[PDB]
């Protein structure tokens, strides 16, 4: 009755048919970055980058 | 206003829709499918049935659906977990009904020709490659396995060995059986709601009937190890808790968010999570705790999420698990509990503020529970909870046999048993 | 005649030597090196470290090794195991003191340039691929995973993540610091006794010790599962049980025999093999079953391995399983005891026959015992194991902890727990 | 003292010069093609198995 993705953890797949394949609810959680370095991906199978946040108008 | 029309067919399809007067329309299907309903002949049929959605069906090609549909600008998305599917379309008001035909014979006349699905399977080792990019969804994969005999250790990706072997007669057997009317749910969100029932009639006339029969899931405690060369440790434990829809749940949301589950504010020290502060008492290096949630329809797992350096990832685990067995020998103040209420309600209601969110909230409540609740009386459940079913939820937890996954440099993990 | 001349140098070297009158000889060097001598850090060197043989050393390149050696008609060879490593050498009688001073350069003077270790990285997964042809090479790498928490764990090939990135100054440090005088055995089968000590004070000038202090093999009891696409279920289950050298092991030797331990005649029924007929009185497809045996010099192992069909796995492990506790509780005729040490006496002297069986015997009793014995003493030590020793050694496998390994379509394997 | 090929069924795993790469003692147990159906696949990889080291002169 409440969802998946309403108590956070379990994972989730997305398809599209003009947009880009994600995955998860909280799986890359913040204060990870916060510290160190967590150098994020070396591409090449490259998918996006910014997941179309732009064409806003 | 008019806050859901709510109704049951007679053959137990649901259907509701709500009538905003916003310019853009949302229409979801969801259905109970996903990877917990294959066994191990034929796994991984489930994700290429997610990637399958612009194929030639019987009252439309594939030309002309990716056509049609990028005419108007709308748009087509599949979405699963391992107990659900959910097909969504959008677009402007005026455009709706074009893409309700199209949304209707991707799921109810499908067609599997051979050579459309033969140039699918290398789709798999590209969606697989790109999700495994993030170190957590092998983490989670490997957790669910360890966790399960059979029902919920079935991956959300297709197996290695398996790509390329999925064959039509496999996708034809698959919708035959789980996509039926008594598992099935319509939601609309800008429309009305005799346009949906008079959709209905159209893919009532087969697949009637709940489908078959899937088995109860069997706890088991294992262990999964993976040596890598990725440059931090990850690793989960976990025990079993309570399925979705009881008083024992509710519970254990609370906790998770006493723990911590979360920041709230941009590079904040995290100065409410309990986990947080007590791993940082005695390790001075980055690293970062969660309390992990997930509930399921006949049983959950609930517990602890680390990711350090590699040198440090066995004091990381035993501080994090330490501060649990406090909180289960009664070390709990009201204090803390109450800010924890306010967390839980307040995210409840951000995280049906958008369309997609609350499409999202009303589908799953359809098909778990057969039934729409205002968010009212989901406040009043998390206010009923009490300080002793928080400190009984951290003593299941404690006494519980546990699960693990790790992977990394594993040199200085310990052991599930130490 | 003549039985062997046995002699420990002064820090620590064992030399011994036989004189044939053959027309060829064979030289071979033993060393305490291998898989169990390798941390987290460093996997998969032991590997590389086995395929350079015939790189650029400090007396000879690596043309000249080539073609020196294949000039007269040679060989040489390397044979690993997880505790010991044999590099051998072969020629006619009159050549063999050419083929002495090439095995003296490649263990005790080696240069690992940069260039030649770089271009043999990718012969890793060439020699990795081809052994795993065999069904029997992967499982019984993952039941050592699963069986050992650290040393005896680590396989004998290198990791997938590993291959390219063993460095050279990795290799530096493992023959540093395993390849020392009191690690090492010189053993002659077609040369003389004062010929083989001149050679030995030509590496007699560094590496003088014991080497590090690798740590002692912790049990660990798990599980290794491994869905695939071959078309047979492998499957090994095992316990703990005595370490090579003490006169429980000679008992877990005696009762492989009586379960059975391989045919004697080619496509014969195993007439007197216990396991095979318990399992052939309620299933009527293909399979193979045998009893498991290894033992190191501070641990072992013992079980059984079975080779069936998918849908009768678990039908075969339990008939086979139920045959040792009916031994473990007193079942057992002395007519069975006797004719497995006739199995087990004469498998043994089968075994020493040859000039490779012979030169492998002496050279492993040299490294763990530091002695050589006559197999006119090791045949009353198997005929002094009781009867009730063996019994004995039956309800140490029946109530101890379990490790299991599997391998192919696991849809009806049972778990190490039911 | 008795060596791990003594007892059957730990691992060795051998590297030539002139001589092809082998594994094992007991991995081809017999009695397992014996009864019937065990077909051994082609490769894209291998070693040849007579490793030449029995041929009569």
């Amino acid at each position: 009755m409440l969802s998946v993705a309403s108590r956070s953890g379990p994972f989730a797949p997305v398809l599209s048919a003009t947009s880009r394949g994600v995955a998860g609810a909280l799986r890359p959680l913040v204060q990870a970055a916060l510290p160190a370095t967590s150098e994020s991906p070396v591409l090449d199978a490259k998918r996006s980058f910014l997941c179309r946040e732009s064409l806003s108008g | 206003p008019q806050d859901l029309e709510f109704t049951r067919l007679p053959n137990g399809l649901v259907i509701a829709s709500l009538e905003n007067y916003a310019p853009a329309s949302r229409i979801g299907l969801f259905i109970k499918a996903g990877s917990r309903y294959e066994d191990s002949n034929n796994l991984g049929t489930s994700h290429l049935l997610r990637l399958a959605s612009s194929l030639t069906t019987k009252g439309a090609s594939s030309f002309k659906i990716t056509r049609g549909i990028e005419a108007v600008g709308g748009k087509l998305s599949v979405t699963s977990t391992r107990e659900s599917m959910a097909y969504t379309v959008e677009c402007l008001r005026d455009d709706i009904e074009i893409l309700m035909e199209f949304l209707l014979n991707v799921t109810a006349a499908p067609e599997f020709r051979r050579w459309e699905v033969a140039a699918l399977q290398s789709q798999l080792r590209i969606d697989k490659a790109v999700a495994f990019q993030n170190p957590q969804a092998q983490v989670l994969e490997n957790l669910h396995a360890a966790a399960y005999r059979n029902a919920l250790a079935n991956s959300l990706y297709c197996p290695d060995y398996r790509i390329g072997k999925v064959t039509p007669d496999q996708l034809h057997y698959y919708v035959q059986n789980h996509f039926t009317s008594a598992r099935m749910a319509l939601i609309g969100l800008g429309v009305s709601h005799p346009v949906l029932k008079q959709v209905a009639e159209r893919f009532l006339n087969m697949r009637g009937g709940l489908g078959l029969s899937g088995a109860k899931a069997k706890y088991r405690g294992g262990e999964i190890r993976d040596q890598n060369g990725d440059s931090l440790v990850h690793a989960a434990l976990v025990a079993e808790s309570a399925a979705t829809g009881s008083a024992e749940a509710n519970a254990f949301s609370v906790l998770q968010h006493v723990l911590g589950a979360g920041p709230h504010v941009k590079r904040g020290s995290n100065a409410t999570s309990s986990l947080y502060q007590a791993v940082a008492k005695g390790v001075h290096q980055p690293f970062d705790v969660s309390a992990f949630n997930a509930s399921y329809s006949d049983s959950g797992l609930f517990g602890i999420y680390t990711i350090s350096q590699a040198a440090s990832a066995g004091d990381v685990i035993k501080s994090a698990y330490d501060q649990v067995k406090a909180i289960a020998q009664g070390n709990l103040s009201n204090t803390d509990v109450q800010a924890a209420k306010n967390k839980l309600k307040a995210g409840y209601l951000m995280s049906v503020e958008s369309s997609e969110g609350f499409l999202d909230e009303v589908g799953s409540q359809a098909l778990v529970a057969g039934s729409y609740m205002q968010p009212s009386t989901v406040l009043q459940q998390i206010d009923s909870v009490a300080d002793a079913d928080v400190i009984n939820a951290a003593k299941k937890f404690v006494s519980g046999r546990k699960s693990m996954a790790a992977s990394g440099n594993l040199g200085h993990t310990p052991f599930v048993d130490e």
